[PDB]
């Protein structure tokens, strides 16, 4: 789902010949690993074991992980086009 | 601080088998902590640090309490 039904494709309009700017990203990368929890705050995240969560009212949640590549595409007025591009590391 | 990781710590399943293990052991009194100051004691032998040094340092599910019988599983 993430891949390849979440890709987004759309044109914004707000140097005064930029008339809109094409927002193109699309993720390759989504991984769910095991809930954590993080014990003192300043913890390295620790694995969360179902009882925890029922005792605490946790929710039994295991992050996502998601990385993108963005396409930031401005069209110019007479048809002068420019391409901003970025590869954006796996966070969650 | 020291409370809530107290309270966070006592309720893990993993501080329940790591204490009944001990217990098993004869390292931590079958007891369970009737005054502050034996709940220190519990606490360094089930975990491996003090309250405050698990709060110092960034590794934590290492020097949980391990068997002392090391039976032979074969």
């Amino acid at each position: 789902i993430v891949k390849q039904m979440f890709n987004v494709d759309i044109t914004y309009k707000d140097d005064k010949l930029r008339e809109s700017v094409q927002i193109q990203f699309n993720f390759t990368d989504v991984n769910i690993e095991r809930p954590q929890h993080r014990n003192y705050s300043q913890g390295n995240k620790i694995n969360l074991l179902p009882n925890k969560a029922r005792l605490c009212g946790l929710s039994y949640s295991g992050p996502v992980n998601l990385a993108a590549e963005v396409i930031l595409t401005a069209h110019y007025s007479n048809g002068r086009q420019e391409v901003k591009r970025a590869s954006i590391p796996p966070f969650q | 601080d020291t409370k809530v990781l107290l309270t966070e710590i006592l309720l893990d399943p993993m501080y329940d088998y790591a204490a009944t293990v001990a217990r098993i052991d004869g390292s931590i009194p079958m007891h369970k902590p009737r005054t502050p100051k034996e709940a220190e004691y519990e606490f360094k032998t089930v975990i491996g640090r003090t309250p405050a040094e698990l709060l110092s340092q960034k590794e934590f599910y290492d020097k949980i309490y391990t068997s002392k019988y090391r039976p032979d599983f074969t």
